[PDB]
RNA sequence: CCGGGGACGUGUCCGUUGAUCAAGGACGAAGGCCGGAGGAUCAAAGAUGAUUAGAUACCGUCGUAGUUCCGGCAGUAAACGAU
RNA sequence: UCUCUUAAGGUAGCCAAACGCCUCGUCAUCUAAUUAGUGACGCGCAUGAAUGGAGCAACGAGAUUCCCACUGUCCCUACCUGCUCCCCAGCGAACCCACUGCCAAGGGAACGGGCUUGGCGCAGUCAGCGGGGAAAGAAGACCCUGUUGAGCUUGACUCUAGUGUGGGGCCGCGGCCCCGCUU
RNA sequence: UAGCACACUCGGGCGCGAGCCCCGAGGGCCGGGAGACGGGUUCUUCCGCCAGGCCGCUCCGCGGAAGGUGAGCCGGGUCCUAAGGACGCGCUGGCCCGCAACCGACAGGCAAGCGGGCACACAUUCCCGCGCCGUGUGCCAUGCGGCAACGCACCGUGCGCGGCCGGGCGCAGGGCUGGCGCCGGGGGCCCUCCUCCCCCGGCGGCCCGCCUGCGGACUCUUGCAGCACGAGGCAGCCCGCGCCGCCGCCAGGACUCGCCCCCCGUGAAGCCCCGCGCACGCACACACACGCCCGUACCAAUCCGCACCAGGGCUCCAGGGCGCGCACCCCACGGCCAGGGCCCACGCAGGUUUGGGAAUUCGGCAAGCUGGAUCCGCAACCUCGGGACAAGGAUUGGCUCCGGGCGCCGGAGCUGUCGCUUCCAAGGGGAAUCCGACUGUUUAGUAAAAACAUAGCCUUGCGCCGCACGC
RNA sequence: UGGGCAGGGCGAAGCCCGCGGAAACGCAGGUGGAGGCCCCGAGCCGUUCUGACGUGCAAUUCGAUGGCGCGACCUGGGCGUA
């Protein structure tokens, strides 16, 4: 097979030097730079996966539209809905018994 | 002869690195009672005893305090750090308001010091008595030493989490290896009797023996202070603490 | 299909380290690897994460406890007061 | 260290203000620490007669 | 505080569910053993001072294990009412 | 049983052991034959309890013996192949070098290539070869000497860092060396 | 003289000159191709040589003359910090030390470029096509849908609170790679035989999985399990992997999510950025404009070992067969091939030696035997885990079938000069003793050990420490 | 702060089922995939030949044999210790 070369680039196996194979038109394969995997957004309380928010590299994430980077409710990309609802119930119920 | 390894490890490039330390674990110095939430219980490199990240929220700011974790701490625990807070586990208060016979930990040695004594795994300090005149609390240290300390000193109620780590034998040399690499100890330790005379006072010849009494004086030169450095006695103990100390 | 008659969990150590050392570490390796009941959610899902930190993997309830057990005798006594 | 930075703040020791930009801050602190020491000593009549 | 127990009392229930035991299981004084804690008294071993023909013993003094507690092992007694 | 003596007199164990001089100890086993091996024995020159004693499950490129099997290890060598060698074209060093025909005996600084007296050989070439040149390596590392060292030790000599102690200096107030105080 | 090329062979060419230079053919052999460090022009073209290359040269990493290195996207700086440094100031008789601006990464964090052309050589830099990123100017709107999971208005600034990481067996996925079948181009070979040989072929739906709604109790996984703090199911939602709409089938695969395991090891920091909270005030799109410095050729004889030295030197990429296997061996790709003659002795390396079988020897040194797999059988001892592949035995090819749970397994028959792990690859075993427990470490260049380390055990000091389970 | 390291073997807990049991539990078959476990590949090293070489290829190399080979490892860079 056509052997792969890092075409004048560094050949180390770091997280920032990952490559992926492309088949070029001549039945020749090359390495092209595979970018880093984007971090998944997590709840700051319960650390489960947050839905709705796109999974991209922190630079490519910032290039997205503002609607793609967050959820429309309050504590949008911070809390999940179950942790947020608990936080609403906690602030309410602590206030109610504080009156009594 | 050459410098022995004991003096040679005293030089400050042999100390553990500061980047391994999560932070200084001090009891906060507070005017009024501080209400904190245990935000996270974290591990520090080398330290078997975990740390308690305490997050305190006021109207003005958020203070992030750090304490050694107490057995029974949990994330989300309301802790109170003050002078006369309740004496529940996890709170920190002055020793005068701590009843006698309750094991406390991270005891301050001077007032508002941040906590010095009983800071590693499983340690606790038993509050023995209060001299309410002269404001002096006598406490029992984890070494068995009965220590006087002023009642203004703070302490955290409970024992240090990280429990009975001494009960597990290191079965392998690797488990001692990764332990000492984390704590920054000098390991493995060559016996000085196995060394040459240029290396050690025990460094001997033709048979591995010390050759002179290994009980050295406490007034000895450094470089001579090798082996048993101020030994009151030697040999296997075989007795109570009372019969051997006097 | 027991596999071992007496050693159980310290059969991983083979014939090494001595019988009494394998016998001594057996009670601790049973202890440090076992699941325990969470006292915040009820489930037997508390596992050790690092020495001194015990976390329930179901409801994420993490607490500072003993080295190889969630509770020590000195730690239990201070909490029972 | 943060406890030591609070420690050198509680004591008001002018020898802690060792940098160059702290110079005007230091000599203000020297002026008040002298003044507290000057009047806590037993001032002799040769000096104290000028207070009257 | 939690748990247990037998006797009695009874127009309470069930209705033969019982007796005794190879195998098996549990408990099991003291001394002993293991790991941990503790250690005041007493005290094997050991050390002495005597006694004695001798004295490795009895007597005096000291003293370690041990005696104590916790987890386990062990599983023995003139474990006798020799039943 | 008696007696001398010590701080205490080697206990449990173990052994001609990697520790036993005698010593190839003695007995047994192993063998045709064993200064070896193993098992015993122990008045052990000079074994012995964390200067760790005893102990061998597992492990070992550790040390050792026996057995089976295996074999050119040997009896006892032989043959084959490649490469070298050998011969050539071209290229082309170094070691070493007082001077060098070879022996026998003698004398001699007590083991000569040269001397003495005998015995011989000499066209000075090619290849083998390791008897000799007391062959070449290297101002013997052993040993001794040096009023030459260095490493290292300590009960050497003279000092010394360190630890510790006493006295003094380190300009504060109060009260009874003691106790408060702070500046 | 020692020594120096001795897997090549044949023809042709240029040329004064040819074993070595070039071309063609044949026969073989093994790496080759990209980066770093290091080299520094060795690169490439033209010309040369009577010098250098362990021979010769018409050749050359040589000599001479030229040519060549083009970047918003690659690397570094204009960024960030790590361990750490620190020329200032304090402390000084001087240091140490304290604070520490500043610094510290060409493999960390980390904006954005690929396909092709051209070319003597060089280009992800030029060119062509299609993109993308950032900066600077202008030009402002002042919000909505869904019960919900959430969907969107391509909008900004400040503060606060937060936001990243380990290793491993396996399961699943998997950049890609291979095979087979079928189809399709393009090229070459064929006494017979043979369809031989070589090359090439964003967007919507669904699926996961989390969550939501309804509802209320079940439900997996290769694996522990899960579940009223809400199971399966249904309908959604989210965000990725994946698959179809705008050649199939099978196998392998770097890597990767999550489970699970491991730890007295718990697996960076900071800036940027992002999110929310609270405030401020406005500029994303769009349009226009712009994008600095440095590096950029080449180096399995270009480096370091005085050298074209059998040495050493960080990183990346292996197709087919065999087989458990990126073992060996054979092939492919790609790249290669550096005297002549004769073979005496003695060598070095390798085969084979009847009979004997350790008698050799300090000693089985060296050599040999055993060797894979399947099936059977397996002792004393033991820390009960081992010993253990103990010992020991049988079997093994080719072909034609049959059966199964079908990458494989079992059975039968036929067959060969009895032979089958047919080459390759691949334990000799047993009975004991000594020592060290073990794995590990060591005298680079005469010692790998019984020495060292080790865990364990123990003693000592310390409450002015990293805080006694500690040092 | 980065990187590197075949393929097999043995089969620890835990789990599932079957059988036995009055009970405690015990066998058996799978499952699972532990361990400074075993054989070994690249690689690393340096046991033996006291092999080759020993004015060498080499101021320590070569070959066979051997050991190690996910570690108490090896390794690039940065940094510290003179
Ligand atoms: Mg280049
Ligand atoms: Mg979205
Ligand atoms: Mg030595
Ligand atoms: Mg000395
Ligand atoms: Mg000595
Ligand atoms: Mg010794
Ligand atoms: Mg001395
Ligand atoms: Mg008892
Ligand atoms: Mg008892
Ligand atoms: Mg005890
Ligand atoms: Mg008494
Ligand atoms: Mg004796
Ligand atoms: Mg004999
Ligand atoms: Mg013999
Ligand atoms: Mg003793
Ligand atoms: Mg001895
Ligand atoms: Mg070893
Ligand atoms: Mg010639
Ligand atoms: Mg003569
Ligand atoms: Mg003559
Ligand atoms: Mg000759
Ligand atoms: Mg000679
Ligand atoms: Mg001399
Ligand atoms: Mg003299
Ligand atoms: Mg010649
Ligand atoms: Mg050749
Ligand atoms: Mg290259
Ligand atoms: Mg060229
Ligand atoms: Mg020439
Ligand atoms: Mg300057
Ligand atoms: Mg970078
Ligand atoms: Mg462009
Ligand atoms: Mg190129
Ligand atoms: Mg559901
Ligand atoms: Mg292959
Ligand atoms: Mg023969
Ligand atoms: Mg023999
Ligand atoms: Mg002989
Ligand atoms: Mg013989
Ligand atoms: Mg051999
Ligand atoms: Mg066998
Ligand atoms: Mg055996
Ligand atoms: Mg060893
Ligand atoms: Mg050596
Ligand atoms: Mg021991
Ligand atoms: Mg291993
Ligand atoms: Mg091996
Ligand atoms: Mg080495
Ligand atoms: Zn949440
Ligand atoms: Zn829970």
């Amino acid at each position: 097979v056509q052997h792969l070369t890092h075409r004048g680039r560094r050949t180390y196996n770091n997280a920032s030097n990952q490559k992926k194979i492309r088949r070029t038109p001549g039945n020749r394969r090359v390495y092209i730079p595979k970018k880093k995997p984007g971090r998944v957004p997590k709840c700051v309380k319960c650390r489960s996966k947050l839905r709705g928010i796109d999974i991209c590299r922190p630079a490519a994430f910032a290039r997205l539209r503002k609607s793609q980077r967050t959820v429309a409710r309050t504590y949008g990309g911070n809390l999940c809905g179950s942790c947020l609802e608990n936080r609403i119930l906690d602030a309410f119920l602590s206030a109610e018994e504080q009156l009594l | 002869s050459k410098v022995i390894r004991r003096l040679r490890l005293l030089k400050p490039h042999h100390r553990p690195k500061a980047m391994w330390k999560v932070g200084e674990t001090r009891i906060p110095v507070v005017s009024e009672t501080m209400h904190g939430v245990v935000s996270e219980i974290v591990h520090e490199r080398g330290k078997v005893a975990p740390l308690a990240k305490i997050r305190v929220d006021t109207g003005k700011c958020v203070r992030r305090e750090l304490l050694v974790a107490v057995e029974g701490n949990y994330v989300g625990q309301k802790v109170e750090i003050g002078d006369s807070v309740p004496v529940a586990v996890g709170n920190a208060l002055k020793l005068k308001n701590i009843p006698e016979g309750t094991g406390v930990c991270s005891v301050e040695r001077r007032p508002y010091d941040g906590g010095k004594m009983a800071k590693s795994s499983g340690a606790y300090v038993t509050v023995v008595g209060h001299n309410r005149d002269t404001n002096i609390t006598t406490v029992r240290l984890p070494s068995g030493e009965k220590r006087s300390v002023s009642s203004e000193c703070r302490a955290v109620v409970g024992v240090i989490a990280g429990g009975g780590v001494n009960e597990k034998p290191l079965l392998k040399a690797s488990r001692a290896h990764y332990r000492a690499k984390a704590r920054g100890l000098y390991w493995p330790t060559v016996r000085g009797v196995a060394m040459n005379p240029v290396d050690h006072p025990h460094g001997g010849g033709n048979k591995q023996h010390i050759g002179h009494p290994s009980t050295i004086s406490k007034h000895a030169p450094p470089g001579q202070k090798v082996g048993l450095v101020a030994a009151r006695r030697t040999g296997l103990r075989r007795g109570s603490k009372k019969v051997l100390n006097k | 299909s027991r596999g071992t008659k007496k050693v159980g969990i310290v059969g991983k150590y083979g014939v090494r380290y001595g019988s009494s050392l394998r016998k001594r570490i057996k009670a601790i390796e049973i202890s440090q690897h076992a699941k325990y009941e969470c006292k915040a959610c009820g489930k037997t899902s508390v596992k050790r994460e690092v020495v001194g930190i015990w976390k329930c993997k179901a409801c994420a309830f993490t607490f500072a406890g003993g080295a190889f057990a969630p509770t020590t005798s000195a730690g239990a006594h201070s909490n029972s007061i | 260290s943060q406890a030591k930075r609070e420690m050198i703040e509680r004591r008001r020791n002018p020898r802690d203000l060792d940098q160059k930009h702290q110079r005007e801050e230091r000599k203000a602190l020297i002026a008040e620490r002298v003044h507290l020491y000057r009047n806590a000593l037993r001032i002799p009549p040769a000096v104290y007669q000028f207070s009257t």
